[PDB]
């Protein structure tokens, strides 16, 4: 039979100009509510929303995806591995109120495009057409990976979603924003300084601090630098990997070249599974509010 | 406006990088202990850009404010990374805790 196809369509007419209004929408909040989290702001939740609901995507038989918005039913919006991120679909339900056209995949997706751009990072092209699809649709916990593992867990959890050593690297840089905390998944601290500019920080520290691994009060181990910087496993394990480590070396050495592959990779991983028509419009590229004058 | 206020801001967006105590450890910036009344790259024991060097200008109450709402528009090429404070309330209550605090 195949796979699933998942085709793209746009929301009755609408276009760029509707879309950027949902962004300005989005980015003002931000502005907004600054409070949250110690002032870290809603940046890293939401770009971390944004990664949840593509990541229980599976190329092999096409399920899961950004395309259903199916984070909103129970069964996978009560996914442990999704604990914090209420948070982020809270701050998302009264613009979704004022806009309720979008799609809920639309709208998660281009809030993690959104608070990339809007915390200085690159622009992410981005398109629209997600489909809201039923309760039926809802993938099963357990998609989204571990903390606890090596190099070699990482590299097969990621062929699953058809990534590369190279886009794999480059997504984890996305570890430069926020920080864990004990409460949602039994590690605690920042990985950075800047948790909610978007810059190469993660690399550098990688390879600049002095690891040493330890336990937390929630009875995990992680890598503390003296600092007060945490690196989870999975992290630490990008620079036991040969392979890992050369591509860590560019990046921190290089920041537009992250900052290139940190966007295609993005928004690969945002548009995985779906199909666009030869008929829809062309990814677009938003303004910030600085671009705005604000 | 408010120090009480202005505490929690610092010890949430800035700290992690400066300090307000007399003698402090350089982390992943210098100290802002003594900022009002000195230039821009005067810190000793830390290494600045050539953009902080350069710039060379007086932290007062009116200068200040425009550093915090864009670090990397008013000095271009520096290395601190920070979103930027767009509100008058955020802006007007951590200058009265650093005012206070680094004496
Ligand atoms: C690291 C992630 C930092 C965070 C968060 C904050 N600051 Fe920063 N600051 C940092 C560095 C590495 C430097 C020097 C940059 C260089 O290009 O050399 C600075 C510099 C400043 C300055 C200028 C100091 C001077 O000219 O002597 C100021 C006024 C300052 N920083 C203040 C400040 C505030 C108020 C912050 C939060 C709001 C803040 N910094 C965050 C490192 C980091
Ligand atoms: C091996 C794969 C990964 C693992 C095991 C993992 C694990 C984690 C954990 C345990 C946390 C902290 C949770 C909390 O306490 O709220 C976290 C936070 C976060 N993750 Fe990752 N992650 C992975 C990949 C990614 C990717 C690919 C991205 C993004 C493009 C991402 C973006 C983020 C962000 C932005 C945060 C901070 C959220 C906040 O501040 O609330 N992660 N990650």
């Amino acid at each position: 039979t195949t796979p699933l196809v998942h085709v793209a369509s746009v929301e009755k007419g609408r276009s760029y100009e509707d879309f950027q209004k949902v962004y300005n929408a989005i980015a003002l909040k931000l502005r907004e509510d600054d409070e949250y989290d110690n002032y870290i702001g809603y940046g890293p939740v939401l770009v971390r929303l944004a990664w949840h609901i593509s990541g229980t995507w599976d190329k092999h038989d096409n399920t899961g995806g950004s395309y259903g918005g199916t984070y909103r039913f129970k069964k996978e919006f009560n996914d442990p591995s999704n604990a914090g991120l209420q948070n982020g679909f809270k701050f998302l339900e009264p613009i979704h109120k004022e806009f309720p056209w979008i799609s809920s995949g639309d709208l998660f997706s281009l809030g993690g495009v959104t608070a990339v751009q809007e915390m200085q990072g690159p622009k992410i092209p981005w398109r629209c057409g997600r489909v809201d699809t039923p309760e039926d649709t809802t993938p099963d916990n357990g998609r989204l990976p571990d903390a606890d593992k090596d190099a070699g867990y990482v590299r097969t959890f990621f062929q699953r979603l058809n990534m590369n050593d190279r886009e794999v690297v480059a997504l984890m840089g996305a570890h430069a924003l926020g920080k864990t905390h004990l409460k949602n998944s039994g590690y605690e601290g920042p990985w950075g300084a800047a948790n909610n500019v978007f810059t190469n920080e993660f690399y550098l520290n990688l390879l600049n601090e002095d690891w040493k691994l330890e336990k937390n009060d929630a009875n995990n181990e992680q890598w503390d630098s003296k600092s007060g910087y945490m690196m989870l496993p999975t992290d630490y394990s990008l620079i036991q990997d040969p392979k890992y480590l050369s591509i860590v070396k560019e990046y921190a050495n290089d920041q537009d070249k992250f900052f290139k592959d940190f966007s295609k990779a993005f928004e690969k991983l945002l548009e995985n599974g779906i199909t666009f028509p030869k008929d829809a419009p062309s990814p677009f590229i938003f303004k910030t509010l600085e671009e705005q004058g604000l | 406006g408010s120090a009480k206020k202005g505490a929690t801001l610092f010890k949430a967006r800035c700290l992690q990088c400066h300090t307000v105590e007399k003698g402090g450890p350089h982390k992943v910036g210098p100290n802002l202990h003594g900022i009002f009344g000195r230039h821009s790259g005067q810190a000793e024991g830390y290494s600045y850009t050539d953009a902080n060097i350069k710039k060379n200008v007086l932290w007062d109450e009116n200068n200040m404010s425009e550093y915090l709402t864009n670090p990397k528009k008013y000095i271009p090429g520096t290395k601190m990374a920070f979103g930027g404070l767009k509100k008058e309330k955020d802006r007007n209550d951590l200058i009265t805790y650093l005012k206070k605090a680094c004496e």
